[PDB]
RNA sequence: UGAAACUCAAAGGAAUUGACGGGGGCCCGCACAAGCGGUGGAGCAUGUGGUUUAAUUCGAAGCAACGCGAAGAACCUUACCAGGCCUUGACAUGCUAGGGAACCCGGGUGAAAGCCUGGGGUGCCCCGCGAGGGGAGCCCUAGCACAGGUGCUGCAUGGCCGUCGUCAGCUCGUGCCGUGAGGUGUUGGGUUAAGUCCCGCAACGAGCGCAACCCCCGCCGUUAGUUGCCAGCGGUUCGGCCGGGCACUCUAACGGGACUGCCCGCGAAAGCGGGAGGAAGGAGGGGACGACGUCUGGUCAGCAUGGCCCUUACGGCCUGGGCGACACACGUGCUACAAUGCCCACUACAAAGCGAUGCCACCCGGCAACGGGGAGCUAAUCGCAAAAAGGUGGGCCCAGUUCGGAUUGGGGUCUGCAACCCGACCCCAUGAAGCCGGAAUCGCUAGUAAUCGCGGAUCAGCCAUGCCGCGGUGAAUACG
């Protein structure tokens, strides 16, 4: 086991933080288990909207929010009858009365999160690994992307002994300190047992 | 994390002292780091999401 | 040295004070 | 080098046992699970057996012993 | 000359890619050598094996397990053990029912937990003149759907880590060679820390690695002054104290700066050897960063997860034990054995950090731990704060000794509901072994080793001598 996580890598540069709230050590903590409790619903329902991140902003009881997403639709509702149950779940959740913005993502083939989210459920619905890795590599390196790697862990098709499945195109400088690579990863579980999704995407160097 | 030693949020510990940090993520309560209420190994797992704001990877 | 509690030295390794140390 | 301060412990367990047991006089026996607390005078002569984790021994208690805890009686591991 | 019974699924040839050799040639790394200081010896601290135990919870096992998970075991934590008590439960989402609001406060009993058991109380929705009737929520039962399990599988797995390693190296695309595995590229000369670069080549290029892009330290410049100065001057309680000023030092953002560019020498080139400027040369010094892969490596006890198993107990609550046991063995450390030393005075010079239910100036009491009381600080303003080693002076004269502080007796201060098992800390006694350590064996190439002290995480307190950092003083040696 090597290899740094990309992003907390490149948080530097190449890539910013997912919480821009400053706060002491007296309430850090809360604020942070806070964050987690919001990520922790917005994750457990937007799933079918396919949400690759969710920024958090402060300044004060006025928690500004985001949610970049591929299908907007999905968050919003019939004129906006979700956008509006879920805008009222935040509040209740933290009587903190806050925004929730929501920011599109262009194409869902340049967010690795997705294009980890996507492998993780063909998997799931039992489609070869090799094929998807395959493919999912060229959606990525289709749509753009100057390179793309996707990881599969092990037990790849109800095997015993777990694997591990390749498959990479272009560039991937994980060393290079600047490549603003997006990395997702995509859990999923089956009958019998999990198997764990890597995606990168290298997209502009500079 | 035994789900059920996660009592700790109790608050009546009869004497303040039986009180233990314990995580807030993991339920790990071997590590807790006051400031951030998590356990030593999910405070590494988030601060590489970026998930922890100002917290860099130092280096010098 | 170092481990004689009840001398200058000595005290200052286990970081107290005392009569053999006084803070001042 | 002993040390508790100003304000001997003792657990009210047995003290308002024992204190209100001389009322009438003594006793046969006492159980306890307050290792913690000191032994007071008005316990001289008394027979408390003590847990010791897994037993109930009977300490008795003396005037040469007023001062040391019950724990102090009741020893906890075996060996040989 | 030359069988048979019985028996095997192979026996063989050539070539390929590897691994291997007590085969060869080049070449690296504190690998050896050269050094300097240490450890297996003592006492003690801590982890472990082994014994022991009601239990001494579990894992880690050559390197790469053993101050490891544990960045804090008295209860808690703790998963262990003994007892007392729960058993749709400590926590989720639901259910029909038998039926009583939620809630507030009690008293028996008990180690606590729990169990009886008795009471203030009884709102809300559509009905009803009312009486009272049917429901939402809620709680309490009684029976379900289930929860829960640090219970087994790390050889069923994610994830994450360690390891061979920052060691170079591992590959691909097309072309070319070969019936084929597969070769060529990546081999070869020169060079580099490097598959680094150069030159040459049936190969031309490319990807992951190397390097570079990020951080810290070294020199200079902008921008900025409740930290700096009296450098400059004038007030002085002669204290940067006050005026006043950003020069300087800092603080911290942004830039500059080094390119083998310049000079001589060698060379086909890359580059090597010097020389000059320069704070800094030829990777300035230190980090972050560790390819294709290997160990079928670690971890289901951080979490997640398939299967398996227990589901009045492999779940749950307490009180008390235990993880701290002790014939014995090992690892990692601490303090020492002393005069290049130990004391007591008195005096200097740090850097990074931390500070509300806190750092704690200062004052008083106490030999002291600490207790009273209180100034200032949400901190470049105040505090922890003394840095220590040094330096001046004085004592000890070489002795188990003014070395060394282990044990043990006594008296106390604190934290905590509580220090018997099982806490640090202070004071008086006591004053052990040890006079430099067998065979073995460890680290380190320079601000490194050695040595000196300071701060942090965890945390009430602490068994920190661990760990992660900080700065002071500052070597030896490397033929090869
Ligand atoms: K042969
Ligand atoms: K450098
Ligand atoms: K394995
Ligand atoms: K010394
Ligand atoms: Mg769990
Ligand atoms: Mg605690
Ligand atoms: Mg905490
Ligand atoms: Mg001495
Ligand atoms: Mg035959
Ligand atoms: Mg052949
Ligand atoms: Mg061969
Ligand atoms: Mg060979
Ligand atoms: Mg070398
Ligand atoms: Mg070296
Ligand atoms: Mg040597
Ligand atoms: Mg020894
Ligand atoms: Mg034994
Ligand atoms: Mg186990
Ligand atoms: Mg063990
Ligand atoms: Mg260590
Ligand atoms: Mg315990
Ligand atoms: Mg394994
Ligand atoms: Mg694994
Ligand atoms: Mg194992
Ligand atoms: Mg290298
Ligand atoms: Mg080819
Ligand atoms: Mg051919
Ligand atoms: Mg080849
Ligand atoms: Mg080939
Ligand atoms: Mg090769
Ligand atoms: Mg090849
Ligand atoms: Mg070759
Ligand atoms: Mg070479
Ligand atoms: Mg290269
Ligand atoms: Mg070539
Ligand atoms: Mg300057
Ligand atoms: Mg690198
Ligand atoms: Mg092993
Ligand atoms: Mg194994
Ligand atoms: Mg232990
Ligand atoms: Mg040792
Ligand atoms: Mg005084
Ligand atoms: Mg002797
Ligand atoms: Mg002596
Ligand atoms: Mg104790
Ligand atoms: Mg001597
Ligand atoms: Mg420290
Ligand atoms: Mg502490
Ligand atoms: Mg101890
Ligand atoms: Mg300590
Ligand atoms: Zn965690």
């Amino acid at each position: 086991g090597n290899k740094i996580h990309p992003i907390g890598f490149r948080l530097g540069i190449t890539r910013d933080w997912e919480s821009r709230w400053y706060a002491g050590k007296k309430q850090y903590r809360h604020l942070l288990l806070e964050d987690q409790r919001i990520r922790g619903l917005l994750e457990k329902e937007l799933y079918s909207a396919g949400l690759a991140r969710v920024d958090i902003e402060r300044a004060a009881d006025n928690v500004a929010v985001t949610v970049h997403v591929a299908k907007p639709g999905v968050v919003i509702g019939r004129g906006g009858e979700r956008i509006r149950v879920l805008r009222e779940e935040l509040a209740k959740l933290t009587g903190k009365n806050v925004a929730l913005n929501v920011q599109e993502v262009q194409n869902p083939n340049l967010s690795a999160p997705l294009v980890a989210q996507r492998v993780a459920e063909q998997i799931e619905r039992r489609f070869a690994v090799r094929r998807a890795i395959k493919q999912a590599v060229q959606r990525v390196m289709e749509s753009g992307a100057k390179g793309a790697k996707v990881i599969v862990s092990g037990r790849i098709g109800g095997a015993e002994q777990a694997r591990t499945e390749w498959a990479a195109q272009g560039r991937v400088p994980l060393h290079t300190l600047r490549a603003n690579i997006d990395y997702g990863f995509a859990l999923a579980r089956t009958t019998y047992g999990v198997l764990g999704v890597k995606a990168y995407i290298f997209l502009g160097e500079v | 994390a035994r789900k059920a030693l996660i009592e700790k949020a109790k608050r009546t510990p009869k004497f303040k002292v039986r009180a233990y940090t314990r995580c807030v993520r993991c339920g790990r309560a071997r590590s807790v780091y006051r400031f951030f209420g998590l356990c030593r190994i999910c405070l590494r797992e988030l601060a590489h999401k970026g998930q922890l704001p100002g917290v860099r990877k130092a280096s010098w | 040295g170092k481990g004689d509690r009840r001398t200058r030295r000595g005290k200052i390794w286990r970081g107290t004070y005392g009569k053999y140390r006084p803070r001042k | 080098p002993r040390s508790l301060k100003k304000g001997v412990f003792v657990d009210d367990h047995l003290l308002e046992k024992v204190l209100e047991l001389n009322a009438k006089g003594e006793k046969r026996l006492i159980k306890t699970w307050s290792r913690r607390s000191t032994i007071v005078p008005e316990m001289v002569g008394h027979t408390i057996a003590v847990y010791n984790g897994k037993q109930h021994v009977p300490v008795y208690i003396t005037e040469n012993m007023v001062g040391h805890k019950l724990g102090e009686f009741a020893p906890t591991r075996t060996y040989r």
